[PDB]
C-alpha cells in the first residue's frame, strides 16, 4: 500500500580524499515475491551519478526523465552537467509535482570537473535537498545505513580504503532489511576513472 | 486562429484555389494504374534531372497505407505524406473497432474526404 | 474512559541546596471558560511534602480525599505518628503512582498529572512526577502541561545537572520559579494571574504562599505595533 | 477515547561474553518532543547476579522489573533460598509476560548474567513473552542502528580473510570486557548523533562470578 | 485474469495463459485466448481487470502495427516492451488507470536472441530468463529456480513448463480451466494445439 | 527546528538551529536554515523543507525581477505580501512556516508568516518546534532598545534553548544579523557546542576484507576520436 | 478573540483584544485586530487570521480603487464590498467581521457581518468567542448619543469582561476613535484594567 | 516464516528457517522455530511467536502428566488433540497459531497433525506453513516419495527451505533440520543459508539466475 | 435552562427558568427546576431531565434517612451526597447541579457541582446554557450582604438577559427564599421582566 | 468447508462431500472426510467455518453415542435431527456461534424409510428428497428437479449424483478436489470407494 516499500531497495554515497563513492543493492521484488536480482539503481550522465531508491516504475521513469533533461542540456550548454548544477535540477523537477509526485529517494554523487572537489548529495520525494559533507543514505534500511555510516566513516579515506567501508556499511545494512539484497554493486570514482565492483552477498 | 476563407467561389461559378492544386498535380511526376484479372500494377516516373541520389533511403513514390492497399500520387511531395499518415492511422483505426482492414474503396471515401474538408475550411489550402 | 471537564493547568517544581520548591495557579477551567477563580491545586501532606497536580479537577478533589484518609490512617495505632513513623514524601508518592497505574490498567483513568515534592528524614530532596498513565521519573526540575515545554528549559539554566543542586539557593531557586510563572501567564492561554507557592526545606520546614500575583509585566512595547504588515 | 499506552523512548543493549555479561541503556526519557529527565535509570540489579531492562511504555516497564523483583523474592521464600538461574528467570518472566496476552505489557525487555557453567547470558523478550537466548541485542528506539553494526563488529559478518578474496571467513576470536564495552560505547555514540531519543547519558552494568559492577559516560545532550 | 507464465529458453520465447473467465458465481468460458500479436516476432499476454486488460492489449497492437506500417520495419522486442511501460507509467496517474499486467516474449531478429520482458500495471518493467503475474510465480519460481538452464531446448522449456502447469492445478484453489501455450522464436508466432 | 527573530537598537538579527529530521531519525546534522529572499532579506524556515526553500526561492526570484524593474532596493512588505497572498491561494497545502526579517529604505523589519496565509508583526518571534523552549528565554530577557551584542546573545541563548530541551532541535547555531546602512553579515556555524568525541575504535577495515564477484572500468568519456 | 464596535455622539469606536492563540499556545499577546481599509474606515477581524486578512487586503485594494475613481466610499459601501466576499465565497471562509466608519452626512455607523455573509446595520456590534460572555452586560449598559468618555468607557468595561472569562481573549485593549476631528489610537494595558 | 513436515518411510523430517520481522525491520536470524515439547515430539512455530512457544511448551506439560498418570506414552492424536481443544477455548480473542504436531509411536506410526488457532486439526502427510509456504511446496511435491532414505529426505527438506528463503523476503537465516524417529527425534544441526545457498547452487547447478 | 443561587444578608435565593426544550420545540413551558431535597436545601438542575430528577430523588431520600438518624443535615453534606453520585457515575450522567441552603450556624451557603462532579463552595453560582451570557453582568453586578430586595433584583435582572439572548431559555422566572424566616415562593411573569 | 450434497432415493439416502481443504493462499490436503458416523444409520456431513465444523461434529457425535449407551437404543433419523436443530438453534444467540451447516442421511429401521434433513446454522430444518448448503444448490438442483423419481434406485441415484459433480466441476471457479460419496441404508453406512 504504501508506494515506497512495496519494491524495496537501498543506496548509499560517501565521500573520500579527491573522491566518492556510490552503492546500491540490486532487489526489485512485489512486497514479499523476490522479483529480479539485476535492478540496477545507480545512473550516470556524463560524471555525474544518480542513485535512486523508491517505487521502480518512478525509478526508471526519471532515470529516462533526467537522460532526457541532460542531453538536451549538453547540446545547449556544449558541456557535460556538474553535480551542484544537476541537483538543483533534480530538485527543480520533484518539486513540480508537488501534489502528485514521484514515489523516489533520489541520491546524487560525483566530481566537479574544475575545481576537483568531491560532492554528493541526497533528496526527499519532492526535492529538499540534503548536502552532507560525509554521507547520504536512501530506501527501506535507510535506518540500518544511518548506523553503519555514523560508526564505520572517517573522513579523508583513499579510495581503496573507502571502497571497504561502503560495502560493509551497504552490505550489513541490507542483511537487516527484508525488502533489500539479492545482489550489490559499488562505484568508486576519481577525477579521471571510475571503477564497478560487484559483492559477492547472502542471497535470501 | 487563423480563419480566412482561402478557398472561395468566382462570378463564373469556380474555386480558384481547388483548381490551381490541380496545376500542381499536373506539374508532378507522372503515376499510372492498372489492373488486370488477378493483380494490380502501380507504375511511378521518376525524374532524372537528381543524379548524386541516395536511393536505399529517398522517400518511394508508392506508400504502403496496410499491407493490402497502396497509394500513389503527383502534386506536392510534402502534402502527399500529410494524406499518408492520415490514411494509415484511418486503416488502423478501422481495424481496431470493425475488427476487420479497410476496403479499398473505404479508405479512397476517407482520403477524398479529407481533401474535400481542405477545400471548404478557413484558414487552409 | 472519560473525558476531563473541570481543569488546572501547569504544576512546575525545582530542587534547591536545601530542599524543594513547588508552584500552582488558581485556575479552574471549563473548557475555553475561565470558570473558577479560586482553586488550591498543591495540597500540603504533614509538614514535609506536597502534592502538585493538575489536569481533572473532579479527579483532584477524589485524591485530595485519599491523602486526607492516608493521613488518619496512618495514626491509627501509631505512637510515633509525628515522629519516626510519620508519613515520608516516598511513602505518599509510590501510593499515588499504585493507584494511578492501577486506575489505568482498568481503563478507567484518574486524569491527572502529579508532582510530589518534598524532603525526606536524612534531609535528602524528594521530587518525583505520576500521570494518568501510570508513568513516573525524577529530575533536578519537573513540569507539567505547557510548564514542561515553557518552565523546563528556563529552570534547567539554573540547576542543569545533578552537581548544580548544591550551588542553588532558596533565593535563586524562588527567583527562578516566579520568573516561570509570569512567562506561563504571558504564553498558556488556560493559565490566571494568581497562584500559590511552597517551599520544603530541610532547616525551616514548609512554607506555604498563598494569593501570590505575576508581576514586573512588560506590556508597554505594545503601543508601538500596528496592523498586521502593512498598515501605519 | 483514552489511550492506556505511551512512549518513552529509551533504548538498550545486552551482550554476552564468554565468562562475563553487559547491559547496558541511555538514561534519558521523553515524551513525544520533549525530556522528562536526563537521568532516570533504566538498567536493575535485580538480585541472584541478574540485571534486568524492560524498555518501551515506562509505567509497564516498572511494573514488570517490580513484579519480577518480587519473584525473586518469592523464589527464595518458597525453595529453601536457592539461587534463581538465568534460565530460570527467562521462563517466569515469560508467564509473566502471557497472563498479560490480552492486554499486554508494551515493552521490549532484556535480562542478562551467567549461566550455570559460568558462561555470559543475554535472554530477549518480545510483547507478550515469547524469548530466546541470544549472543547480542539491542531494543528500542534506536535498535535498528545498532544491531547491523554488531552483526559486523562482535559476529564479524561479511567480513573475509585477506587475499582469499570471500573463501576464508574472519575467525570469531573471543571478546574481553574492555573490548566489549568500548563496542558498546561507540554504539551509544553513534545512535546519539542520528537518533533524537537517544542521548544525555550512558549506564552499563557488568555482570562477572565477582558481582554486579557500575559505569556511567555522558553522552551529548541535544 | 489468472495465471500468466513465461520462460526464455536458448532459442525461443514460451508464453503460457489460462484459459478460464469468471464473472463472480459462474465460469462463463473456458478456451479464452489471453493474448494478442504485436508484431510477427513478438508476442504479449495480459491479465488483470475486466474490460481494461483486451482494451489495453487492442490499444497497444494497433500502435504497434500503425509503426510497422509507417516505417516498414518491425520494432525489436526492447523497443515495443519500452513503449508498453511508458504508457502504463502514463497511466498509473491517470483518472482512471488501466489495471493490466502483462508480459512481452520477443525474438530480437537483429541479435539473434529471445527476449522475456515482465511488466506491471504500474509500469515497472524487468527483463527476465522467466516470469509471472499475480500468485503464479509463488507456486512455481521454486521449480524454475531449480531446474532452468540457459541452454535449454524448446522441448525442455515446454516439459518444465508442464511441471509447473501441474503444481499450479495441485495447489491453487481456483480451477482456470488449463493453459493455452505459445511459443515465439524466429521463425514467429505459433501455438501448442495439445497440451 | 527552532527558529528566532530579534528586533535592536538598529536593525534585526535572525538565527536557527542545524538539524533536519526524517521522523525520529536525523537526516542532516549541519542543515542551512537561514535563507536569502535578498541581499539584506532573509528568512528562517520550519515545516515542511521543501516547501520553506522553494517558497522562499520563488518569491526570491520575483523580488529581484521586482527589485530590477522599479530600479529600488526590495522591501520586506513586498516578500510579506507576495508570501502569504501564494500560500493562502494553496489554502495551508504549501507546508512552510517563516519568520521573515530583513532592512530596506523605509527600516528594519520583522514578521512572521504561517502555511495558511497570515501574518503578524513583532520585536521578537520564534517559529518550530522548539518555539515554546525558545519563546520562554525571550521572555525572559527581551526588553526594549537591545544592542546589536545584546541581540545577538539572545537570538543565539532562545535557540540553545531549543537545542538542549527539544529533540526536534539539535547541534549547531547559525544566526544573520541585518544592521541599517550595512551589509548583512551571515555567521554560519556561529556557536559549535555539539562536536562528537573520538570514537574508541579505529573501523578502518584491512584491504580484501570484501568479496568480489567482478571488476571493470566505467567508461565515462565519451565516445573517442581514430 | 474579542471585538465591539460601537457609535457615540460624535462618531464610532472599534475596540479589540490582542491575544492569538494555536490551540492553548499563546501565539502572539499583542495582535492588532483593529485594521484600517480606508481613512475612516476600519474593520475588527474574527475567525481565521488568514482569511480575514486576505479579505481585508482585498477590501482595501477595492476602495483605493474606489476613492480614485468615485471619491471617498460611505461605510455602507464598504460593508457592501465585504458581504461581497464573505457571502459568495462561504463554503471557502471563516470570517467574522465588523465595519465601522465614520462619514460627514451619515456621520457613525457599524455593520456586522457574521459566519453567513449576511449584512446587519446596528447602533453597536460585539463578536468573537469573548462576545458571548459579555450580551447581558452590553445589552443593560448600552445608550445612544453617549460622549466619547463614556464609549470609551463602555467599552473598556466590556470588554475586560470578555478577557476574564475568554481563555482565548486577553493581553492589552487596543481602541481605534473615529470622528471628525480625525483618528486616535487608545490602547490599555492590563494593570489598569484588571482591577475594573 | 517458511516451515514444513512430511511422513516418510524413515519417519518424519522437520524443517524450518529461522527469521523473524517485525514489518522490514529484521528482527533476528537466530530464532528456534521447532519447539522441542519433548524427547519425542516437536511442534513447529508459525503466527505468533509467544503464542506457539508458550502453548505447546505448556502442551510438553499435559503430555508428561498424561504418561504419568496412564503408565504409557502419549499418541499424536491425543497430543494434538489437547492444543486443538485450547486454542478452540480462545477462539475470537486473537490468538494466532499455525503449527504441526509431529511424533512417531507403535500405533499409529509417523504421524502429523496440522493444528491451527480458528480450531482446525488435520491429519496429513506433507505439510507447509508461512510465508513461504508456496515456494516449500513446490518442491515437495514434485520430489517427495514414501520411500525416501534418511540422506535425502534431509536433503528434501533443506532444500525446500532454502526455495523458500530465496525467494520470500520474510523467510532466511538459516535452516534448522530434525529426523524424527520411533525412539525419538534427531537434530541435524544449524545451516546458515548464506554458505548453503552458493554451496547447493555449485554443487547442484541449480539457480543459474542467480550470478556467483 | 438559566439557573442561579445567590447569598445574601439573610440567608439564599434560589432562581430558575421554567423553559424546557425537545431541539427546538418547548415541551413544557412552564417547568419548575428548583427542587426541594431538604426543608431548606434546595437544588438548582441543569442538564438531563431524567438524570437530574433521579439524582434528586436519591439525595432526597439520603437526606430523610439521615435526618432520622442524627438530625438536620448541613448544606456541605448535601452538597457531598450530590458530588458522591455525580463523580462515581460521571461516565452515565449529563448533570449539572447548584446546591443552595440555610442552616442558623453556617446561614446562607452555595455549592456548584459542574459536569465532572467537582464541588466548588461560591458566593453566588450560576449554570445551564442561559448563563454563558450573563458572566459579564453578574460579575460586576454581585456584591455580598446584599438585602433581601436587592438580591430578588440581581437574580430577576440577571435571569432576565439570560432568558433574552438564549433560545433554550424562557417562561416564568421562578425563585425560592431561604432565610430563618422559612421558605417563600416567588414567580414573576414576562410582561413585568421583558420591560426591565 | 465447501460442497455438500444429498440425496434420497427408494431405499436408501446418498451424501457427498469434497475432500479439499484451502486455507487462505494454498490447498493443504485433497483428502478431506467431511461427515461423522451418528450412529450405525445415521450419517452427518458438514461444512462451515474452520475448526467449529469438526468440533461441533464430534460433540454431536458424542452426544448421540452416549444416548446409544444409556438406553441401548438407536434414536430414529427424525429424532437426532431434531436434537441437531436444536443446538444449533441454541447457538445462534450464543456469545460465539457455531458458524456451522449439516446435511443428516439415516434410514428409519421402524418405518423402513430413508429421510435426508437439511439444518444451516440457524437451526433451519427441512425434510428433503434431496439437498444442500452453500452454492452447490445453486448449480445443481435444476438437474435434480428435472430427473429426480421417488423410486429411484441406488445406481440410478448415484448416476444422477456423477452428473451433478459434472456440472459443478465445469461451473464453479474453485477447484474442490472431488467428492468422497457415502450411502445410508438398511445394512448401515459405506464409502464408495471410486468415484
Ligand atoms: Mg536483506
Ligand atoms: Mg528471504
Ligand atoms: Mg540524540
Ligand atoms: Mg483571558
Amino acid at each position: 500500500s504504501d508506494p515506497s516499500s512495496i519494491n524495496g531497495g537501498i543506496v548509499v554515497a560517501m565521500t573520500g580524499k579527491d573522491c566518492v563513492a556510490i552503492a546500491c543493492d540490486l532487489r526489485l521484488g512485489s512486497q514479499s515475491l523476490g522479483v529480479s536480482n539485476k535492478f540496477e539503481k545507480i545512473f550516470h550522465y556524463g560524471h555525474v551519478f544518480l542513485g535512486i531508491t523508491g517505487l521502480a516504475t518512478d525509478v526508471t521513469t526519471l532515470n529516462e526523465m533526467f537522460r532526457y533533461k541532460t542531453n538536451l542540456y549538453k547540446l545547449k550548454e556544449e558541456r557535460a552537467i556538474e553535480p551542484e548544477t544537476f541537483t538543483q535540477l533534480v530538485s527543480s523537477s520533484l518539486y513540480e509535482r508537488r501534489f502528485g509526485p514521484y514515489f523516489v529517494g533520489p541520491v546524487v554523487a560525483g566530481i566537479n570537473s574544475k575545481s576537483g572537489k568531491p560532492f554528493i548529495a541526497g533528496f526527499d520525494l519532492i526535492g529538499c535537498i540534503d548536502e552532507a559533507k560525509d554521507f547520504i543514505v536512501s530506501g527501506t534500511a535507510s535506518d540500518q545505513l544511518f548506523g553503519m555510516c555514523e560508526s564505520l566513516y572517517e573522513p579523508n579515506l583513499e579510495p581503496e580504503d573507502l571502497f571497504e567501508t561502503i560495502s560493509q556499511a551497504l552490505l550489513n545494512a541490507a542483511d537487516r532489511d527484508a525488502l533489500s539484497g539479492w545482489g550489490a554493486v559499488v562505484y568508486i570514482i576519481k577525477k579521471d576513472e571510475v571503477v564497478k565492483r560487484y559483492l559477492k552477498m547472502r542471497q535470501d | 486562429g487563423y480563419d480566412r476563407a482561402l478557398s472561395i467561389f468566382s462570378p463564373d461559378g469556380h474555386i480558384f484555389q481547388v483548381e490551381y492544386a490541380l496545376e500542381a498535380v499536373k506539374r508532378g511526376t507522372c503515376a499510372v494504374g492498372v489492373k488486370g484479372k488477378n493483380c494490380v500494377v502501380l507504375g511511378c516516373e521518376r525524374r532524372s534531372t537528381l543524379k548524386l541520389q541516395d536511393t536505399r533511403i529517398t522517400p518511394s513514390k508508392v506508400s504502403k497505407i496496410d499491407s493490402h492497399v497502396v497509394l500513389s500520387f503527383s502534386g506536392l511531395n510534402a502534402d502527399s505524406r500529410i494524406l499518408i499518415e492520415k490514411a494509415r492511422v484511418e486503416a488502423q483505426s478501422h481495424r481496431l473497432t470493425l475488427e476487420d482492414p479497410v476496403t479499398v474503396e473505404y479508405l479512397t471515401r476517407y482520403v477524398a474526404g479529407v481533401q474535400q474538408r481542405y477545400t471548404q475550411s478557413g484558414g487552409v489550402r | 474512559t472519560q473525558q476531563p471537564i473541570v481543569t488546572g493547568t501547569s504544576v512546575i517544581s525545582m530542587k534547591y541546596d536545601n530542599g524543594v520548591i513547588i508552584a500552582a495557579d488558581n485556575l479552574g477551567s471549563y473548557g475555553s471558560l475561565l470558570r473558577f477563580n479560586g482553586v488550591e491545586r498543591l495540597i500540603p501532606v504533614g509538614d514535609n511534602t506536597v502534592v502538585g497536580i493538575s489536569g481533572d479537577i473532579s479527579d483532584m478533589q477524589h485524591i485530595e480525599r485519599l491523602l486526607k484518609d492516608l493521613v488518619t490512617e496512618n495514626a491509627y495505632d501509631n505512637p510515633l505518628a509525628d515522629a519516626e513513623e510519620a508519613l515520608e514524601p516516598s511513602y505518599i508518592f509510590e501510593y499515588l503512582a499504585t493507584v494511578m497505574y492501577q486506575r489505568r490498567s482498568k481503563m478507567n483513568p484518574l486524569w491527572n498529572a502529579i508532582i510530589v515534592a518534598g524532603v525526606q528524614s536524612n534531609g535528602d530532596q524528594f521530587l518525583r512526577y505520576v500521570n494518568l498513565l501510570g508513568v513516573t521519573y525524577s529530575s533536578p526540575t519537573l513540569a507539567t502541561g505547557f510548564g514542561a515545554h515553557m518552565a523546563n528549559p528556563l529552570l534547567r539554566k539554573v540547576v542543569d545537572r545533578e552537581s548544580d543542586i548544591p550551588k542553588t539557593t532558596v533565593q535563586v531557586a524562588e527567583e527562578a520559579i516566579v520568573n516561570a510563572m509570569r512567562v506561563l501567564y504571558y504564553r498558556d492561554a488556560r493559565s490566571s494571574r494568581n497562584f500559590s507557592l511552597a517551599i520544603i526545606d530541610k532547616n525551616t520546614g514548609l512554607t506555604f504562599k498563598k494569593n501570590l500575583q505575576v508581576e514586573n509585566m512588560k506590556w508597554d512595547f505594545a503601543k508601538d505595533i500596528k496592523g498586521y504588515g502593512t498598515q501605519k | 477515547q483514552f489511550n492506556p499506552y505511551g512512549d518513552n523512548g529509551g533504548t538498550i543493549l545486552g551482550i554476552a561474553g564468554e565468562d562475563f555479561a553487559v547491559l547496558a541503556g541511555d538514561t534519558r526519557n521523553i515524551t513525544d518532543y520533549s525530556i522528562n529527565s536526563r537521568y532516570e535509570p533504566k538498567v536493575f540489579d535485580c538480585g541472584d547476579n541478574i540485571v534486568m531492562s524492560a524498555n518501551g511504555f515506562a509505567a509497564d516497564g516498572d511494573a514488570l522489573v517490580k513484579r519480577f523483583k518480587n519473584s525473586v523474592k518469592w523464589y527464595h521464600f518458597d525453595h529453601n533460598d536457592k539461587k534463581l538461574s538465568i534460565n530460570s528467570a527467562a521462563r517466569n518472566i515469560q508467564h509473566l509476560l502471557y497472563g498479560k496476552r490480552f492486554f499486554p505489557y508494551y515493552v521490549h525487555t532484556i535480562i542478562a548474567g551467567l549461566d550455570e557453567d559460568g558462561k555470559g547470558a543475554v535472554y530477549s523478550f518480545d510483547p507478550v513473552g515469547s524469548y530466546e537466548r541470544e549472543q547480542c541485542r539491542a531494543g528500542g528506539a534506536a535498535a535498528s542502528l545498532i544491531m547491523p553494526f554488531l552483526d559486523n563488529q562482535v559476529n564479524f559478518k561479511n567480513q573475509y580473510e585477506p587475499g582469499t578474496n570471500g573463501k576464508v571467513k574472519k575467525p570469531l576470536k573471543y571478546l574481553s570486557v574492555e573490548e566489549v564495552i568500548k563496542l558498546v560505547r561507540d554504539s551509544f555514540t553513534s545512535a546519539t548523533e542520528r537518533h533524537i531519543q537517544v542521548g544525555d547519558g550512558l549506564e552499563i552494568l557488568i555482570v562477572t562470578k565477582d558481582g554486579v559492577r557500575k559505569e556511567f559516560y555522558e553522552l551529548k545532550r541535544d | 485474469m489468472d495465471i500468466i507464465l513465461g520462460i526464455r529458453v536458448q532459442d525461443s520465447v514460451i508464453l503460457a495463459s489460462s484459459k478460464a473467465v469468471t464473472r463472480g458465481i459462474s465460469v462463463l468460458k473456458d478456451s479464452d485466448d489471453k493474448t494478442r500479436q504485436l508484431s510477427p516476432h513478438t508476442l504479449m499476454s495480459f491479465a488483470g481487470e475486466a474490460g481494461d486488460t483486451v482494451q489495453f492489449a487492442e490499444y497497444i497492437q494497433a500502435n504497434i502495427q500503425l509503426y510497422s506500417i509507417r516505417e516498414d520495419y518491425e520494432l525489436s522486442p526492447q523497443a515495443v516492451s519500452s513503449f508498453v511501460r511508458q504508457e502504463l507509467a502514463k497511466s498509473i496517474r491517470s483518472r482512471r488507470p488501466y489495471q493490466v499486467n502483462v508480459l512481452i516474449g520477443g525474438y530480437d531478429k537483429k541479435k539473434n536472441k529471445p527476449e522475456l520482458y515482465q511488466i506491471d500495471y504500474l509500469g515497472t518493467k524487468v527483463e527476465l530468463p522467466y516470469g509471472a503475474h499475480g500468485y503464479s510465480g509463488f507456486y512455481t519460481f521454486s521449480l524454475l529456480d531449480h531446474h532452468y538452464r540457459p541452454d535449454m531446448t524448446t522441448e525442455e522449456g515446454l516439459d518444465l513448463l508442464k511441471l509447473c502447469v501441474q503444481e499450479l492445478e495441485k495447489r491453487m484453489p481456483m480451477d482456470f480451466k488449463g493453459v493455452i501455450v505459445k511459443i515465439v522464436d524466429k521463425d514467429g508466432i505459433r501455438q501448442v494445439d495439445d497440451f | 527546528t527552532t527558529i528566532v527573530g530579534v528586533k535592536f537598537n538598529n536593525g534585526v538579527v535572525i538565527a536557527a538551529d542545524t538539524r533536519s529530521t526524517q521522523g525520529p531519525i536525523v537526516a542532516d546534522k549541519n542543515c542551512a536554515k537561514l535563507h536569502r529572499i535578498s541581499p539584506k532579506i532573509w528568512c528562517a524556515g520550519a515545516g515542511t523543507a521543501a516547501d520553506t526553500e522553494a517558497v522562499t526561492q520563488l518569491i526570491g526570484s520575483n523580488i529581484e525581477l521586482h527589485s530590477l524593474y522599479t530600479s529600488r532596493e526590495p522591501r520586506v512588505v513586498s516578500a510579506l505580501q507576495m508570501l502569504k497572498q501564494h500560500l493562502f491561494k494553496y489554502q495551508g497545502h504549501i507546508g512552510a512556516y517563516l519568520i521573515v526579517a530583513g532592512v530596506d529604505p523605509t527600516g528594519s523589519h520583522l514578521f512572521s508568516i504561517h502555511a495558511h496565509g497570515s501574518t503578524d508583526v513583532g520585536y521578537y518571534l520564534s517559529l518550530g518546534s522548539g518555539s515554546l523552549a525558545a519563546m520562554a528565554v525571550l521572555e525572559s530577557h527581551w526588553k526594549q532598545d537591545l544592542t546589536k551584542e545584546e541581540a545577538i546573545k539572545l537570538a543565539s541563548d532562545a535557540i540553545q534553548a531549543g537545542i538542549w530541551n527539544d529533540l526536534g532541535s539539535g547541534s549547531n547555531v547559525d544566526v544573520c544579523v541585518m544592521e541599517i546602512g550595512k551589509d548583512a553579515e551571515y555567521l554560519r556555524n556561529y556557536l559549535t557546542p555539539n562536536v562528537r568525541e573520538e570514537k574508541q575504535k579505529s573501523y578502518k577495515f584491512p584491504r580484501g576484507t570484501t568479496a568480489v564477484l567482478k571488476e571493470s572500468i566505467v567508461n565515462i568519456c565519451d565516445i573517442q576520436e581514430e | 478573540t474579542s471585538i465591539m464596535a460601537v457609535t457615540f455622539k460624535d462618531g464610532v469606536i472599534l475596540g479589540a483584544d490582542s491575544r492569538t492563540t494555536t490551540g492553548a499556545y499563546i501565539a502572539n499577546r499583542v495582535t492588532d485586530k483593529l485594521t484600517r481599509v480606508h481613512d475612516k474606515i476600519w474593520c475588527c477581524r474574527s475567525g481565521s487570521a488568514a482569511d480575514t486578512q486576505a479579505i481585508a487586503d482585498i477590501v482595501q485594494y477595492h476602495l483605493e480603487l474606489y476613492t480614485s475613481q468615485y471619491g471617498t466610499p460611505s461605510t455602507e459601501t464598504a460593508a457592501s464590498v465585504f458581504k461581497e466576499l464573505c457571502y459568495e465565497n462561504k463554503d471557502n471562509l471563516t470570517a467574522g467581521i465588523i465595519v465601522a466608519g465614520y462619514d460627514d452626512k451619515n456621520k457613525g455607523e457599524v455593520y456586522t457581518i457574521p459566519l453567513g455573509g449576511s449584512v446587519h446595520k446596528l447602533p453597536y456590534a460585539i463578536a468573537g468567542s469573548g462576545s458571548t460572555f459579555i450580551y447581558g452586560y452590553c445589552d443593560k449598559n448600552f445608550r445612544e448619543n453617549m460622549s466619547k468618555e463614556e464609549t470609551v468607557d463602555f467599552i473598556k468595561h466590556s470588554l475586560s469582561q470578555a478577557i476574564k472569562w475568554d481563555g482565548s481573549s486577553g493581553g492589552v485593549i487596543r481602541m481605534v476613535v473615529l470622528t471628525a476631528a480625525g483618528v486616535e489610537r487608545l490602547i490599555f494595558y492590563p494593570d489598569e484594567y484588571e482591577q475594573l | 516464516t517458511t516451515t514444513l513436515a512430511f511422513r516418510f518411510q524413515g519417519g518424519i523430517i522437520v524443517a524450518v528457517d529461522s527469521r523473524a520481522t517485525a514489518g522490514n525491520w529484521v528482527a533476528s536470524q537466530t530464532v528456534k522455530k521447532v519447539i522441542e515439547i519433548n524427547p519425542f515430539l516437536l511442534g513447529t512455530m508459525a503466527g505468533g511467536a509467544a503464542d506457539c512457544q508458550f502453548w505447546e511448551t505448556w502442551l510438553g506439560s499435559q503430555c508428561r502428566l498424561h504418561e504419568l498418570r496412564e503408565k504409557e506414552r502419549i499418541s499424536v492424536a491425543a497430543a494434538s488433540k489437547i492444543l486443538s481443544n485450547l486454542v478452540y477455548q480462545y477462539k475470537g480473542a486473537g490468538l494466532s497459531m499455525g503449527t504441526m504436531i509431529c511424533g512417531y509411536t507403535r500405533k499409529e506410526g509417523p504421524t502429523i497433525y496440522y493444528v491451527d488457532s480458528d480450531g482446525t486439526r488435520l491429519k496429513g502427510d506433507i505439510f507447509c506453513v508461512g510465508s513461504g509456504q508456496t515456494f516449500a511446496y513446490g518442491v515437495l511435491d514434485s520430489n517427495y516419495k514414501w520411500d525416501l532414505s534418511v540422506e535425502d529426505a534431509l536433503y528434501l527438506g533443506k532444500r525446500s527451505i532454502l526455495a523458500a528463503a530465496h525467494r520470500d523476503a520474510y523467510s532466511g537465516g538459516s535452516v534448522n533440520l530434525y529426523h524424527v524417529t520411533e525412539d525419538g527425534w534427531i537434530y541435524h544441526g544449524n545451516h546458515d543459508v548464506g554458505e548453503l545457498f552458493w554451496k547447493v547452487k555449485e554443487e547442484e547447478g541449480s539457480f543459474n539466475n542467480v550470478i556467483g
